[PDB]
């Protein structure tokens, strides 16, 4: 019942502003520090900021320098950091977190992007079986040239988890991300079980389901 | 004005084995601040030994911390699967309350060689322009592995991007994908598109190809 | 010095230090508690205010005690030393057993046990903010009040952590292992953590935090020796 609840977040510009919020259960929140981290895509854990009990008291890395600030509200038992001035290097997900340095519980960590790239819908297009391993097919579908991240794949509503590997995002040269989902099958299935990709991507509320069928 | 380095970057073991994490820290310390975190693939960070050596509340007796000065070990005894995950240490005696760098701990099983195919670009993808050939392998292990571009034997370099999955949850290997991207003008200009593959699971290379527009 | 003192004043709330120590698990509901010292005596029951205040602080004061009941007169379970450490915002109290009964008329065996601590106990939500405190007192156990007792708290971090030293059996000389601060059934700070003798787990100790400015800790320690367990007790203050 200790819970660290966070909200907030989103992608922004560059120079834009956002606000991420952490709602505390279960514990006395007046009674302790509190703290934000930070991990960009990829790599390590980075403090960025702390507060004190009665919220006037403030810690902030050096590479903050004003941009973000933070607060609590010891009635709604609550914290916030206050993001301007956003760079692209600010790009992460941020935990919040009890105590100061001794992290002893963490929020579920909200994502924070900032690019100037636009946010965009992917095309999606079939991956076909072009010739009969003996008795496994494999078909797939490739998701091409979308921003926000990220894109959820599943294969016929939900129903087709057996042998789906759905490939982490690459960002391309072009500044956009792509990825391919792919599925092994049983080949006596392909003439009698139709296969159908689902690509749901929420930031640019594109959804896209779409036909794998073999071609003879 | 401190860092903190972690050894070794990677590791594979079997389940029932020992892990052995080194945490050195670039001065002299005190114990009482040293901190280890577990990270599991898309969750949060967890608190799992302070102090250097006490657990935290809910931080099984396999996991053991110790060392002091500047070196800090993490003994894992008789890995479980769900131990298999990122692991920091830090120390928290005051700001900026420096983060190693981690140390990956993953899943050492037997060889299995891969499974490849090879997808030609869509007639729809074609309309738009562009063409992107893909391969896959799947279900193999190590993580190693060579993938080749041949386009009529000539070989390709710089036109594609390899992505290889997080050990499966069930067989624990991996899979990757490589995409060749060409301009349609480009691709309509060769006819055969060749996947070759060489790895530890294979007597010697496999190759996967298709005659274009067929 | 003021043991008679401490028998017989009543409690005056301008004496220094703790000025009173109420006996809850040194007299249970049943018994009576007699104790003595410079030709006084006073008979204590259970919750009754024992009166710390006329005592000197940061030393330990030595009372022969008997543990009775009236099944006829007296029944005396239990004889020996009854000690209090006091400090200015906590007390232990001490049971050095030296005689026991049986049903053959009194038998002769020496066992050490914390009794009570008390005193005013740091709310949890009013700790300092931030900041660390180092304390220092004593570590006492069966024959030996010369233990030195060192320990860290990190209020931000919300960690103690520290030492026991110089005590005459080496078997006890214990680090106090890390060990977070907590909340009290009744909201006061506590820290309890395990015991630790040259890097290996020996047992457990215990540790409230006292004092409007959390000056004081004070508690127990339960320490495995090489025969058994031993008690200790606990009491330091900050610079």
């Amino acid at each position: 019942q200790v819970q660290l609840v966070q909200s907030g977040g989103g992608l922004v510009k560059p120079g834009g502003s956002l606000r991420l919020s952490c709602a505390a259960s279960g514990f006395p929140f007046s009674s302790y520090y509190m703290s934000w981290i930070r991990q960009a895509p990829g790599k390590g854990l980075e403090w960025v900021s702390d507060i004190n009990n009665s919220g006037n008291v403030k810690e902030y890395a050096d590479f903050v320098k004003g941009r973000l600030t933070i607060s609590r509200d010891n009635v709604k038992n609550s914290m916030y950091l206050h993001m301007n001035s956003l760079r692209v290097e600010d790009t992460a997900v941020y935990y919040c977190a009890r105590n100061r340095g001794r992290f002893d519980v963490w929020g579920q960590g909200t994502l924070v992007t900032v690019s100037a790239a636009s946010t965009k819908g992917p095309s999606v297009f079939p991956l076909a079986p072009s010739s009969k391993s003996g008795g496994t097919a494999a078909l797939g579908c490739l998701v091409k040239d979308y921003f926000p991240e990220p894109v959820t794949v599943s294969w016929n509503s939900g129903a087709l988890t057996s042998g789906v590997h759905t490939f982490p995002a690459v960002l391309q040269s072009s500044g956009l991300y792509s990825l391919s989902s792919v599925v092994t099958v049983p080949s006596s299935s392909l003439g009698t079980q139709t296969y159908i990709c689902n690509v749901n991507h929420k930031p640019s509320n594109t959804k896209v389901d779409k036909r794998v069928e073999p071609k003879s | 004005e401190i860092v903190m380095t972690q050894s070794p970057g990677t590791l594979s073991l079997s389940p029932g084995e020992t892990a052995t994490l080194s945490c050195r820290a670039s001065q002299m310390i005190s114990s009482p601040f040293l901190a280890w975190y577990q990270q599991r693939r898309g969750q949060a960070p967890r608190l799992l030994i302070y102090g250097a050596s006490t657990r935290a509340t809910d931080t099984p007796d396999r996991f053991r911390g110790s060392g002091s000065g500047t070196d800090f070990i993490l003994t894992i005894s008789r890995l479980e699967p769900e131990d298999f995950a990122v692991y920091y240490c830090q120390y928290y005696d005051d700001s900026p309350f420096t983060f190693g760098q981690g140390t990956k701990l993953e899943i050492k099983r037997t060889v299995a060689a891969p499974s490849v195919f090879i997808f030609p670009p869509s007639d729809e993808q074609l309309k738009s322009g562009t063409a992107s050939v893909v391969c896959l392998l799947n279900n193999f292990y190590p993580r190693e592995a060579k993938v080749q571009w041949k386009v009529d034997n000539a070989l390709q370099s710089g036109n594609s991007q390899e992505s290889v999955t997080e050990q499966d949850s069930k067989d624990s290997t991996y899979s990757l994908s490589s995409t060749l991207t060409l301009s349609k003008a480009d691709y309509e200009k060769h006819k055969v598109y060749a996947c070759e593959v060489t790895h530890q699971g294979l007597s010697s290379p496999v190759t996967k190809s298709f005659n274009r527009g067929e | 010095a003021g043991l008679a003192d401490a028998l017989t004043a009543p409690l005056d709330h301008k004496d220094k230090g703790l000025q009173s120590l109420t006996l809850d698990q040194s007299v249970r509901k049943n018994e009576k508690l007699k104790l003595a010292a410079q030709g006084a005596e006073k008979t204590y029951g259970n919750g009754d205010s024992l009166n710390t205040g006329k005592l000197k602080n940061d030393k330990v004061s030595r009372f022969d005690f008997i543990r009775q009941i009236e099944v006829g007169q007296l029944i005396t379970l239990e004889s020996g030393e009854f000690q209090v450490y006091k400090q200015s915002h906590s007390a232990l109290t001490a049971f050095q057993t030296e005689q026991i009964q049986d049903s053959e008329k009194m038998v002769a065996k020496r066992q050490f046990r914390i009794g009570d601590i008390a005193g005013e106990h740091t709310s949890f939500d009013k700790l300092p903010e931030g900041g660390r405190a180092t304390y220092r007192g004593t570590a006492f156990g069966s024959d030996d009040a010369g233990g030195k007792l060192t320990y860290t708290i990190d209020f931000a971090a919300k960690q103690g952590n520290g030492k026991i030293e110089h005590l005459k059996s080496p078997e006890l000389n214990v680090d106090l292992a890390a060990a977070d601060i907590k909340p009290d059934g009744k909201r006061h700070a506590v820290i309890s953590g395990s015991v630790l003798y040259n890097q290996a787990e020996k047992g457990s100790y215990s540790l409230g935090i006292f004092g409007g400015k959390a000056q004081e800790v004070a508690g127990s320690a339960e320490v495995k020796t090489v025969n058994g367990i031993r008690h200790i007790g606990l009491a330091a203050k900050q610079e």
